[PDB]
């Protein structure tokens, strides 16, 4: 039994290794240093990303960046086991990226359901925010029926029991006991940002946007700062759809629902001589 | 076996779990508890176990150092996997507790043993993922406090397709148990709880709120929740600022994964112990200093250096942070301690930036704004709770800053009715409530600093102060001292007081490096101040807890006939409602003067400066063709 | 604490059971009904008001007179011994005095033997102290901040138990009566007992009981009673023993330095293995962060200084390289981060270390200094 | 096995003889008579006759207390038959209360005797005591006497019975808010409150604001992660020592007796004699008379302090506080009449609309001090006219009116 494989995917980490182990080592600098600091994420500037094969690796990244990150996770930390297994340790694997220095910064004006999957940069007003918590990065299960156990169960944007256990011995199938040692979570933060006021014309009404903040990007926020964040579109399903007019799918009956969100992985706000000088040209 | 528990093979958690590594160490924590090595003390746990048989308590403490020396790993593993030694060292208590009292289990069923003097210390604003499952040890404030109820401990079902019960669960409280499979059918049916065989511990959730006066800059109070377990209930009360040493666990499992986008959690602290403590090399330095001649002109000019002058209004700032002696007399009555300065004054004299200073240099402070304040806001909000659905009440301004000070700038300025619930606050130090059936009391002791301005904004000389504020003479009553401003001007008045402040702005303008700076600091500090200002926040702390001055009625002449001086002149006067309640503050005050000089009696000498300050008020707060009358009738004082 | 009443308590069959079973649990106990005590009343009452100490009397070297200390307070204390080998010929000035003495040496020398006979199991000194063979040590504080005293004898008798710390003691109508350290010593472990915390300026009269001080210490030693309270009072009174035991006195206070660092060993073992665990990686934490930390483990101040005695007496307990940001660092030197096993090793090759340097400076004929110093971190 | 605790208890009734008659027979007898299906038992008796029934009563009551309805209706109907329903039982003790805020978890399951207030009432509920079912399939027919319906048939699918309504029993039900003493309460902390149930004859003998001495079962029942809320089965309410009454009346005696006790008044004062007479009088009030027509005069002395600050008129009030037995204190800012006087309110344990009393409701039958007065709102003011002048208070809220007594 093979399953799939996503050459396009394949050749994208080959591509990604290749460009980590041969940026001048910065990046690996970096890596040393999280494992001197005891860090979890990494960040990458867009532009150094888009240096490589004249930016189109940056391209293929950025336009669908929700479904090529794993490939990307295992290209890095296939390299963090090659020099510094040590992050690798606990008292397991916890490991992220965060990009930043994207060129265009979109407004909350400016939504389309064609930039979902892609990666893109927005600018907004922060109104309310949200008590971090921490979220189920990574799950896992022992068994039921017997007492095998079911690891790196990941749960992608929903709750996701395993769908069989793996042993043949066993028949056990949606009964699943909920490992909470051996399982991992990471942090999390809901922004509400706003669109800013020099945005929205006289007389127009400005809109207002929910931005999700996990990993140490989160608190970065506070009310009444101009945040830029860094990341990528998703959708949620939605439960305030109900009653409006036209022709609504279904499923088969079951509801598909669904409203816009971004989530972002880096947080910066827009605000020492010499430090300001050296920024221009 | 001994010393095999080293290995490390995997994650601590893989190795203490094994029953040979458990027998082991338990066999290791046995012979801690019988022996120690503490010298001329002799094995005190053994007295500790031996005495807590005798009170009939479950509360044996543990210092940490103790286990730390003697015991290398099998104290570490309490760092890393607190719950599982903590499981094992209650039954090891439990065995050695029944060497001294046997049939211990007969009328107690477990000894909740606690962790005390845990040398790393966290805020409520550094818990992360890193820290999850560890023992933690955080400082607090208690704000809100719910009930006491019932919660599982150990969980048995019974099948619904069988007569059979199934085995014992240990309810962690984190996720309410649902097994799939009985052990008899293997059959996925219904199940229920077997009340009737069932055991049960108390519960009850409290909420940790960070210190007033350790909120950083510009930000909202962070705050946890706490889960006080195993007769640790009721340990503290809403306003007590407490340390507890605790594990912080994940335990909000349920609807929050769909409510709410993707899978998430909300953290809480498990707590094993709390407590609601000076070295001698702060003592000693203390006593040092209070041996100086002349201590109390000393602490007066170092109440905020940067400022010029005001020296009579300065003195009233240095009195109410050290406070006076709360005497409950006799239980059946009380008096209140603290302090009360209403500042009063022409724009452009500071009385509100001294209140940006007490904020930074009492222990406990809470700032507040006039028209920025509510009445609910400030004496006590009504909550539901969120677990109960009962009617809760949180604590406000007043309530934060029991033991402390509250500081409130634009007294005037506010609505009638939010300046009406202050009344209560300064005379009974309590909050009292009667709101959606909570019928209670709370404690509220803190001194109140009030800054205002006059009617029009100017301070009119030619008429009484009683004429000059929109204020009345009970709201002017709870007050001890009044500091009277005037922006009169003079050149000579105007150069010292501007070459004082545009110096002050040349110095706090900005310009083992931190050891380096740090010397600076300090170093401007005693070009302006005759105190470090960190030892003086100490020492005002020292002064709060251990300095408490007696009185000897020697000067009662000198008193009595000031008081009856004073009361003549205001017969026919527009001027401050000069009662009984004034006459307090001149003995209180004197207090303050004797417990700033950490003497225990209260001299001669204390309430001639006690006097001088008190009767100065009254004569100042006079009109101009009275004032110069009343300079020369109390020449004596 | 215990109160034995002689309404009740006052024969041999009736005291020794009562006492011995006080003293396996308790190290202090009061006497009440006293035929006495009325009369010692009276007597403190002339002492305090009337026969003040014989100011002009000066001090010695056998630490007996009226010795003029700080605050204008001044000790009256004299040593009565029945063996003349020992020249306490400074005998009691003040007849009130001995009165108060005589009456508390009347019945507090049966309660002496009552003490010895109820814990110490040597046969050979049951009757250690009697009326043919006694010392006693008369003091007196007088005033013209508790103080922590150890007496050394078997049996300590206050006349009136008052403002004694150990929690205070507040029974005026009772006599006190605490355990020395011979006593615990000769009782083979079966009696303990702790020092004690009293006023230094409430003008209260004390009294301490040791068997002949010529007896030594112990069968096991070659060092006598006497050599026991002479060091006590060396160690008291460093004004006193400058001018007689200069190099007595920094022998014997240099013994409280070794337990300083040796503590601060055992603090630092604590504290670095925390700080590993905590932590993924094993990177050093610089020397600012961790001693507030080791200062709350110490309960009291320590600073950089303190740490690098360490170095000095093993050089090999830490790695202590400078960070880049020019800040020290403290770091455990074993490869493997830690073993139980190795900690107590390291824990003891610090002592072995410490203790024979500590013998190799009081070998050294030159005068002792009374600390150890500090080590210099090579500098970049 | 336990037809020798049915024996036991028939013993205990029939044949137990004090002050040389059959009291708990006659007493039993005289209730028949009455028609009254209840029997009060004396706790102390019960020790006193049985201490080996005790011991099972007191640690296990799960099966005695159907033994004790069972076992009395078998009796009661004998010595109706000897003469010429399911006969409820009441407990009355005088044995030591246990406090409040010490139920724990380890008197689950075990009788235990409290005292307090009642602060909220509920409305009466019908609750099945005998059932007749009829299953659907087949007709067939049998009598159940928590419970639930049979699953299957006795001759059907599942489920197959269904309720014979015209052959079957009900008993009521009410369910009871009680706290705590607030005078036992220190400050800085809300009275606990606990919830209790009584049925039939036990019930509406208690309104909010009555303070009573409770006799019951500690429990709990499902209604946080696994927080069961705590609830009593009521067994029985009821609602000095010689030398003290010798003593008190040894200070009736006393010559000085009134000035003693003006000047005991907050002796920490000075002066001020007549109003602390006048408090003095507010302490003891007056005594209640009863019109012919029926309306009540309000026995209270109310007394307003209106004079210049700073003369101790704060500490006065607090000073009672601390001397009534019944005492509540509140300022005229910090209360509402909502909050003073009474309320209806949901209670969210039963999920039921529960009238609730305040401030004013909690302080019947005692002193209250309120604190500028002057501060507080007309609204609560005209609330506070009809507790003053009729010493009762009228609630009109949502859709529901009703009026309750204060002697306040
Ligand atoms: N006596 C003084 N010494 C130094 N600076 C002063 C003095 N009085 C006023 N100031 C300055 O004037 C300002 C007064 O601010 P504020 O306290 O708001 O005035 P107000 O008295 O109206 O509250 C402060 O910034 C302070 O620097
Ligand atoms: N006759 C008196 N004897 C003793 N203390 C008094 C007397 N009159 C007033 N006081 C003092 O007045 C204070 C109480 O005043 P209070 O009634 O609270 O003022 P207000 O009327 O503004 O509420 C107490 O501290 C008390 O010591
Ligand atoms: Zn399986
Ligand atoms: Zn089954
Ligand atoms: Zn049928």
């Amino acid at each position: 039994v093979k399953k799939v494989d996503d050459v396009t995917g394949e050749k994208v980490r080959e591509a990604f290794e290749q460009f980590l182990e041969d940026f001048s080592k910065v990046y690996r600098a970096q890596i040393e240093f999280m494992k001197i600091y005891d860090l979890n994420t990494i960040y990458i500037d867009y532009q150094h990303l888009s240096m490589r094969e004249n930016g189109a690796l940056a391209m293929a990244i950025s336009e669908q960046y929700y479904r090529f990150l794993p490939f990307l996770q295992k290209g890095l930390r296939r390299v963090v086991r090659k020099y510094a297994p040590e992050l690798l340790n606990t008292s397991e694997r916890v490991f992220q990226i965060s990009f930043f220095n994207l060129p265009t910064v979109h407004r909350i004006r400016d939504i389309r359901s064609e930039k979902i999957g892609s990666l893109l940069s927005i600018s907004g007003t922060v109104t309310r925010t949200s008590e971090v918590r921490p979220e189920l990065y990574k799950a896992s299960f022992t068994c039921d029926m017997c007492r095998a156990i079911v690891d790196n169960v990941e749960q992608s944007f929903k709750y996701t029991e395993p769908t069989f256990c793996p042993n043949p011995s066993c028949e056990n199938r949606a009964f699943w006991t909920l490992n909470v040692t051996r399982s991992r979570f990471l942090d999390w933060q809901k922004v509400r940002i706003q669109e800013n006021a020099n945005e929205i014309p006289t007389g127009s009404m400005p809109r207002t946007l929910d931005v999700i903040l996990r990993g140490d990007s989160v608190e970065r926020a506070k009310p009444g700062d101009r945040c830029k964040f860094t990341g990528v579109e998703i959708v949620v399903p939605d439960v305030t759809q109900l009653g409006l007019p036209g022709v609504k799918p279904s499923s088969t009956v079951r509801d598909l629902t669904y409203k816009i969100s971004f989530l972002a992985c880096h947080v910066i706000s827009i605000g020492d001589q010499e430090v300001f000088l050296n920024s221009l040209s | 076996l001994e010393s095999l528990s080293n290995v490390k093979a995997n994650s601590y958690s893989e190795w203490i779990t094994q029953p040979n590594v458990s027998r082991t160490i338990a066999r290791e924590l046995k012979s801690f508890l019988l022996e120690y090595t503490d010298e001329t003390g002799r094995s005190v746990y053994g007295a500790r176990i031996r005495t807590l048989g005798e009170m009939n308590s479950e509360s044996l403490e543990v210092n940490y150092r103790h286990l730390a020396e003697s015991k290398a790993i099998l104290a570490l593993f309490l760092a890393k996997c607190p719950e599982e030694m903590l499981k094992i060292f209650d039954l090891v208590a439990m065995e050695a507790t029944e060497l001294h009292y046997p049939d211990y289990a007969r009328i107690h069923s477990e000894i909740h043993v606690r962790i005390s003097d845990f040398p790393t210390i966290y805020s409520l604003r550094e818990l992360r993922e890193s820290n999850l499952s560890s023992l933690v040890r955080v400082t607090g404030v208690v704000t809100r406090r719910t009930g006491v109820f019932p919660q599982l401990k150990y969980v048995k079902f019974n099948c619904l397709k069988c007569g059979s019960i199934l085995g014992p669960f240990f309810q962690d409280s984190n996720e309410e148990i649902r097994i799939s499979f009985c052990t008899n059918c293997k059959s996925k049916g219904p199940f229920r709880v077997n009340g009737e065989k069932t055991v049960y511990r108390n519960y009850q959730r409290v909420t940790l709120q960070e210190a007033p006066g350790t909120v950083p800059p510009g930000r909202l109070p962070r705050h946890r929740e706490v889960i006080l377990l195993a007769d640790l209930v009721d340990v503290s009360k809403p306003g007590e600022e407490v340390e507890v040493t605790g594990i912080y666990k994940n335990n909000y499992d349920g609807n929050l994964n769909a409510k709410n986008g993707f899978p998430v959690f909300a953290t809480i602290i498990e707590a094993n112990s709390i407590k609601r403590s000076w070295t001698e090399e702060e003592e000693r330095e203390f006593r040092k200093i209070s041996r100086d001649r002349g201590i109390i002109d000393k602490i007066i000019s170092s109440m905020a250096p940067s400022i010029y002058g005001h020296r009579d209004i300065k003195t009233a700032v240095a009195c109410s942070l050290f406070g006076g002696v709360p005497k409950n007399v006799n239980g059946k009555h009380s008096i209140r301690g603290d302090i009360n300065v209403l500042l009063l004054g022409d724009p452009g004299t500071a009385k509100s930036q001294i209140l940006k200073y007490v904020e930074k240099t009492a222990h406990r402070a809470v700032f507040a704004t006039g028209q920025g304040a509510s009445a609910v806001g400030l004496t006590a909000s009504v909550r539901k709770d969120p677990i109960t659905k009962e009617w809760t009440l949180e604590g406000g301004a007043l309530v934060l800053a029991d033991k402390g000070v509250c500081l409130i700038d634009e007294f005037d300025k506010m609505n009638d009715q939010d300046r009406t619930s202050i009344h209560e606050a300064m005379e009974q130090q309590s909050i009292s409530i009667s709101k959606a059936g909570i019928v209670t009391t709370l404690q509220a002791r803190c001194s109140i600093i009030a800054a205002a301005n006059p009617n029009g904004g100017r301070y009119n000389s030619t008429l009484p102060l009683a004429q000059n504020v929109s204020l009345t003479e009970p709201i002017l009553s709870r007050f001890d001292i009044l500091c009277v401003v005037r922006d009169l001007v003079d050149e000579e008045a105007d150069e010292r007081l501007a070459t004082f402040v545009v110096d002050s702005h040349v110095r706090s303008h900005p310009e083992n490096a931190r050891q380096r700076r740090l010397q600076r600091q300090r170093k401007k500090e005693e070009e302006i101040s005759p105190i470090p200002q960190e030892l003086l926040m100490k020492y005002i702390h020292y002064a709060r807890t251990k300095i408490y001055p007696k009185l000897h009625q020697m000067d009662m002449d000198k008193v009595s006939r000031v008081y009856a001086d004073l009361r003549r002149e205001s017969i026919s006067t527009g001027s401050f409602p000069i009662t009984v309640r004034h006459l307090e503050s001149i003995l209180r005050i004197a207090e303050s003067f004797a417990k700033m000089r950490l003497s225990e009696f209260v001299s001669s000498y204390d309430l001639d400066r006690a006097i001088k300050v008190v009767v100065d008020s009254f004569v100042d707060a006079q009109k101009v063709s009275v004032r110069r009358q009343l300079r020369r009738s109390f020449a004596i004082y | 604490v215990p109160v034995i009443d002689l309404n009740r308590v006052s024969d041999e069959e009736q005291l020794l059971p009562v006492v011995r079973a006080i003293l396996l649990q308790h190290d202090t106990f009061l006497l009440k009904n006293y035929a006495n005590k009325a009369v010692l009343d009276a007597l403190l009452a002339g002492l305090t008001t009337k026969d003040l100490p014989d100011t002009s009397q000066g001090f010695d070297a056998n630490f007996t007179g009226t010795l003029p200390l700080e605050d204008d307070v001044w000790l009256e204390q004299y040593i009565f011994d029945t063996d003349p080998q020992l020249r306490f010929d400074r005998k009691c000035r003040n007849e009130s005095l001995c009165s108060i003495y005589s009456r508390l040496f009347k019945l507090g020398l049966f309660f002496a033997q009552l003490c010895v006979k109820s814990v110490v199991s040597s046969a050979e000194l049951q009757d250690c102290i009697s009326t043919s063979h006694y010392a006693t040590k008369l003091t007196r504080y007088f005033n013209d901040d508790y103080v922590t005293f150890l007496p050394t004898g078997v049996l300590t008798i206050f006349p009136c138990a008052k403002a004694i710390r150990y929690v205070s003691i507040d029974e005026p109508d009772c006599l006190l009566f605490h355990t020395g350290t011979l006593l615990a010593r000769w009782s083979q472990g079966m009696h303990t007992t702790s020092p004690l915390q009293i006023d230094p300026r409430a003008n209260i009269v004390s009294l301490t009981i040791w068997p002949p001080l010529t007896t030594p210490i112990s069968s096991k030693g070659e060092g006598t009673i006497a050599n026991h309270l002479l060091e006590q009072q060396i160690k008291a009174f460093p004004k006193v023993a400058q001018q007689y035991y200069p190099r007595e006195l920094s022998i014997l206070r240099l013994q409280d330095a070794m337990k300083f660092v040796k503590e601060l060993f055992t603090v630092c073992e604590t504290v670095l293995s925390l700080n590993a665990l905590s932590r993924s990686t094993g990177v050093p934490p610089e020397l600012h962060v961790l001693l507030p930390q080791i200062s709350s483990m110490m309960k009291r101040k320590i600073v950089q200084d303190d740490i690098l005695k360490l170095l000095t007496i093993w050089s090999d307990a830490y790695v202590v390289e400078l960070n880049s940001r020019g800040e020290l660092t403290m770091n455990l030197p074993k490869r493997d981060n830690l073993t139980t096993l190795t900690n107590k090793s390291r824990t003891l090759a610090f002592v072995e270390r410490a203790e024979s340097w500590y013998q190799q400076v009081i070998a050294s004929k030159d005068e002792i200094m009374t600390d150890v110093p500090a080590f210099k971190i090579n500098k970049r | 096995d336990n037809t020798e605790i049915i024996k036991s208890f028939k013993n205990f009734i029939l044949e137990f003889r004090l002050d040389s008659q059959f009291i708990y027979r006659d007493q039993l007898r005289n209730n028949i008579l009455v028609k009254n299906y209840s029997l009060t038992v004396n706790m102390e008796h019960l020790i006193g006759y049985n201490e080996d029934i005790y011991k099972k009563l007191s640690d296990e009551p799960s099966d005695i207390i159907p033994l004790f309805e069972t076992a009395i209706t078998q009796v009661a109907k004998r010595i109706s038959i000897l003469s010429r329903p399911t006969f409820q039982l009441i407990l009355n003790s005088n044995a030591n209360q246990i406090p409040l805020r010490d139920l724990d978890s380890e008197h689950v399951s075990k009788i235990v005797r409290l005292s307090g207030i009642i602060i909220s009432t509920s409305v009466l509920s019908s609750r099945a005591t005998y059932l007749s079912i009829m299953c659907r399939n087949c007709r067939h027919t049998t009598s159940i006497t928590t419970v639930s319906l049979p699953r299957s048939c006795l001759s059907c699918g599942p489920d197959p019975y269904i309720i014979i309504h015209e052959s079957s029993k009900f008993i009521d039900q009410q369910f009871l808010k009680l706290q705590e003493i607030p005078e036992l309460v220190p400050v800085g902390e809300m009275p606990r409150n606990l919830t209790m149930t009584c049925d039939r004859y036990l019930t509406n003998k208690v309104i909010p604001g009555t303070r009573v001495t409770i006799v019951g079962i500690y429990s709990i029942y499902n209604s946080g992660v696994a927080i069961r809320t705590p609830y009593i089965k009521i067994l029985g309410i009821q609602s000095f020592t010689e030398e003290e009454e010798e003593e008190f009346l040894q200070l009736s005696r006393n010559p000085k007796l009134y000035e003693i006790l003006t000047n005991s008044i907050a002796p920490s004062i000075f002066g001020n004699e007549d109003i602390k007479k006048a408090i003095v009088c507010l302490l003891m009030g007056g005594s209640k008379k009863i019109l012919p027509d029926g309306m009540r005069l309000r026995g209270d002395i109310n007394v307003l302090l209106l004079g210049d600050p700073g003369t101790a008129k704060s500490q006065l009030l607090k000073f009672v506080e601390k001397v009534s037995p019944i005492a509540v204190y509140t300022s005229g800012k910090g209360s509402s009449a909502a909050g003073l006087t009474a309320s209806v309110q949901r209670d969210p344990m039963t999920r039921e609309f529960y009238l609730e009393g305040g401030a004013m409701v909690l302080a019947d039958g005692g002193v209250v001090c309120i604190d500028e007065f002057d501060k507080m709102r007309d609204e609560d003011r005209v609330a506070i006219h009809e507790a003053m002048e009729q010493q009762t208070i009228s609630i009109a809220k949502a859709g529901i009116t009703t009026v309750l007594n204060s002697r306040t």
